[PDB]
Parts: C-alpha cells; structure tokens; sequence
C-alpha cells in the first residue's frame, strides 16, 4: 500500500493511499537545540526553527531527509523499504531538485518505488476535474496554476510568497497595535489559532468597516486564550485576511489573489480561458476563510468581460486537498506500473524522474 | 504522466469506430454492460470514448466523464485521472468533456439512441 506525503512549506500532510484523509499532520519545521514538527516548537532551548521548504521550494536536503524520517518512523510508523511513496511537489519545481527528491528516496530510504505529483494538478483531480485554475494558498506560498487537459500551463503560472504565514505576522501586528504582545514560539501559535478560528473575508470591507466601529457587538467575538482570559477581537477578523486581496497592507507589492488568478488566465489561450473562469478551484489552508468563494467570485466576475461565467469551487476538504488527490491517484490500478521503481532509477539514473512523472 | 501499457481495457480503447462506456468501481475502470449503455447510476461516475473514424482511416476522439450527483469523491476522482490517462495513451489527440447530471452536453446525449437514463444506486466508494 502507497503512502502519499505532502511536502507544504509549513505542513507535512502524510498518509496511506485509500484514506480519505492524511493520518498524519505536522509542521515542515526543523528546531536546533534535531528536533522536528510539533516537538520543535514546544522546547524553549532553541537557537532557531528552519524551514527547509520555506515557499514550497526544498532549500536543505539535509534537513528535508529529516522531515521524511519522522515522517516515516515517527509519524505514519511504516518501514520505507516495503512501501512505495507518493511525495508532491510545487509546480515549476527546479530539475535538480526533482532529482534530488529521487535520489534521496531510493539511495537514502531504500523505497521499492516512488512518483513525484505537482500539488495543484492532485488538488484539481480531487475536485473531479481535468481543466481549471488551481489558486492554492498554503503556508508560505500561493500558486496559481492554469490546467488544460490534465498539464499545467507552465508560461501562465504565477507564485507568491505571500500565503497563511504572512497572515499570521499581520494578526500579531494589528493586535500589537491594541498593547497585546504576541511575540513568543507559543504565542504565535495562539495568533495562528485566533486567526484560523475566527477571521472572515469581508464581501464589503467598506461597510464591515464602518459596522466594527459603529456597531462594535455585531463584528466583535471573543477569544479564550490558553489561561482562559478572553481578548476582544473585532476588526483584525477581516483586516487580517483582507491583505490577501490586498497586500500593500503588510507591504507587499505583489497583485491580490484575484488579480494574480485574471493574470495567469490572460496568459492562457484565449479559447480555453471560458473554461478557467468557470472552473476556479480554491486549494489550501489559507483558503479556508469564510466568503472567500463568493469575494472571490464578485473579484473575478467584474475583471472579467460581460458576460463570462464565472464559478469558484471550494470544496469543503481543501486543506488536504492536494493530499486526498494523491490517495486518489497511487490507489489507482492503472498507476501500478507509473512508479519509479528502484531497478529503472539504477538502470537510467535520477534523469529517470523527468520521463515517468509530468 | 506516460501512457499506461498493459491495461487490458487500454488495450481495448479507440480502435475502431464506436462508443465504449467504462464505470468507476473501486479504483478501476470496468466495462459498462452493453445491454446498459446510456442508463447511468447516479452514485457512479464513468468514462466514455466516442471514436469517429473519418472515411480517410484518421480516428477522431472524444473523451466524456459523467458524474453523478451521489457519487463519491474516490469515484470522480478516478474518472477525471483516467480520463487524461486516457488522452495520454491515444497521444493527447482526444478532446475531453467534463459531463455533469442533469448538466451534460448536447454531443453527448446525442451519442445514445435514446437519450440519457438516470437510475439510483451505483457501485460502493473505494474510501
Ligand atoms: N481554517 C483556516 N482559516 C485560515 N487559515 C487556515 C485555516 N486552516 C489552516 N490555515 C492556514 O493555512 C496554512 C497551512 O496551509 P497548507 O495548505 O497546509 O500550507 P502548505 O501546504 O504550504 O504547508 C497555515 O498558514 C494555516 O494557518
Ligand atoms: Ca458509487
Ligand atoms: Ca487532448
Ligand atoms: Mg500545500
């Protein structure tokens, strides 16, 4: 049985192919004192947390083996030698590192077999779909990919940096400027969770605006902090996800998640584009803000021309999205034979992931 | 990303003139029945490859993926991943169709002998 891992920027999804469901969800993080995932953000004697994948983009292979050992031995508890593996990558994925990857499978884990699978193509097949948008907001990246036929359009793909980390950092600083200091390893997490709880898209921030100081009680909830004091949270609950359609707000330059989608469509084929526009499907955590399909289809619908059909699609699991389409797809009897298996890798070398897997 | 070898229904796929109906059942693609074409369980999704054959021997391909509104995401799933294997074994020259219940395209209603049947029920998710 295959296991299927995710290698997010800020979240190992990992899993057994035929679950509809990753089993095993961590943090893509190194702490020095190794300690990785969850046990590196609860010690205190710690010089620095790494991110070896930090915009989706493996920098540390080094640390990027450790990842995958915990993921393995620690995490889903499986012997790699008896397993092939499934592992994702970002889209426009440097070669080498694709080769890389292979290497390391095979020379350092021993794999009997692995494939390699873009995040948004996996995402677009777990929505039942061949052609689409894929807009998919993580941790420290957000893509935008044109799928025709089941290939990405390499030429009208866009990334961010900007994705749920950069959201974080601003829910701190707008609470910062409320005399609350969130500053700790812990605390972050808090305005993580305070963020992922309680924030929303405002389908008319100008108003919701003007409702959060006029009519503080109809914007305002409260949150338990992990001492049970209660702080107020009022604006910040749209402010903060705001940026992604906005950026200048955390001093970005980069266009809003709208703009960067009717961008990478322009780029396309002006005879498929009918069919991206009705066919945008939202992947990842940090599109997991509530209206967000709907601002974004308002957004889309007036960029586009008279008259274009517009449709997001969000489906209700998307922050494992790109995961359950990996389960998908190694659990498929037709893929028995796409792996790469050990003997191909030593009679082609690592040359040999670009050929079977695109 | 290759085309898949030895399935015997790939084997089986655009060689001639026709309509081939496959259904999703547990990961795999399963020939419909012919006595069953055009009536689709609406817990099911499936695969059909219309193959005109042009009078100067040139094969022309369509490739149609209908999803039922009770099936499960395993099920559509596998039907958009087979539908680009697919594509893939016969070259990428077949144009694919995304058909939705109740939402199909007139070219595929069109290609059955009297029209699109719906009945309940289907085969179990592979989840
Ligand atoms: N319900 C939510 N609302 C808003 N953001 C969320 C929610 N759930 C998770 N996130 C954010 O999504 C990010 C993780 O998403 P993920 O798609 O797993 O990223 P990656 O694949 O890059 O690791 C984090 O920044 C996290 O805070
Ligand atoms: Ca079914
Ligand atoms: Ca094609
Ligand atoms: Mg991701």
């Amino acid at each position: 049985i295959a296991l299927v891992v995710d290698n997010g920027s800020g979240m190992v999804k990992s899993g057994l192919a035929g679950d509809d469901a990753p089993k095993c969800v961590f943090p893509s993080i190194i702490g020095i004192p190794c300690y990785v995932g969850d046990e590196a953000q609860n010690k205190r004697g710690i010089l620095t947390l790494k991110y070896p994948i930090e915009h989706g983009i493996v920098t540390n292979w080094d640390d990027m083996e450790k990842i995958w050992r915990h993921t393995f031995f620690n995490e889903l508890r499986v012997s790699p030698e008896e397993h092939p593996v499934l592992l994702t990558e970002a889209p426009l994925n440097p070669k080498t590192n694709r080769e890389k990857m292979t290497q390391i499978m095979f020379e350092s884990f021993d794999v009997p077999a692995m494939y390699v699978s873009i995040q948004a193509i996996l995402s677009l097949y777990a929505s039942g779909r061949t052609t689409g948008i894929v807009l998919d907001s993580g941790d420290g990246v957000t893509h935008t990919v044109p799928i025709y036929e089941g290939y990405v359009l390499p030429h009208a793909i866009n990334r961010t940096d900007m994705a749920g980390r950069d959201l974080t950092y601003y829910m701190m600083k707008l609470f910062t400027e409320r005399g609350y200091t969130f500053t700790t390893t812990a605390e972050r997490e808090i305005v993580r969770d305070i963020k992922e709880k309680l924030c929303y898209i405002a389908l008319d921030y100008d108003e919701e605006l003007k409702k959060s100081e006029e009519r503080t009680e109809e914007v305002e909830e409260m949150y338990e902090l992990p001492d049970g004091n209660l702080i107020t949270v009022g604006s910040e609950r749209f402010r903060c996800p705001e940026a992604l359609f906005n950026p200048s707000l955390i001093g970005r330059e980069c266009p809003g998640l709208h703009i960067t989608a009717y961008q990478s469509i322009m780029k396309c084929d002006i005879d498929i584009r009918k069919e991206l526009y009705n066919n945008i499907v939202l992947s990842g955590g940090t599109t997991m803000y509530n209206y967000i399909g709907e601002r974004l289809t308002n957004e889309m619908t007036s960029l586009a021309p008279p008259s274009m059909k517009i449709k997001v699609i969000a489906p209700p699991e998307r922050k494992y999205s790109v995961w359950i389409g990996g389960s998908i797809l190694s659990s498929l009897s037709t893929f028995q034979k796409m792996w790469i298996t050990k003997e191909e890798y030593d009679e082609s070398g690592p040359s040999i992931v670009h050929r079977k897997c695109f | 990303g290759p085309m898949v070898v030895e399935h015997p229904e790939f084997l089986k796929a655009g060689k001639e003139p026709g309509l081939q109906i496959w259904r999703v059942e547990k990961f795999d693609l399963v020939p419909v029945p012919p006595n069953l074409y055009g009536d689709f369980f609406t817990g099911d999704a499936y695969v059909i490859l219309k193959t005109v054959q042009l009078a100067n021997g040139n094969l022309q391909y369509d490739l149609h993926y209908w999803l039922g509104n009770e099936c499960s995401q395993d099920e559509s799933g596998a039907a958009a991943i087979f539908t680009v294997q697919l594509d893939d074994y016969l070259n990428g020259r077949a144009v694919q169709h995304r058909e939705v219940q109740g939402f199909e395209s007139s070219t595929f209603s069109g290609y059955f002998k009297s029209g699109l049947k719906y009945k309940k029920g289907g085969v179990a998710s592979g989840f």
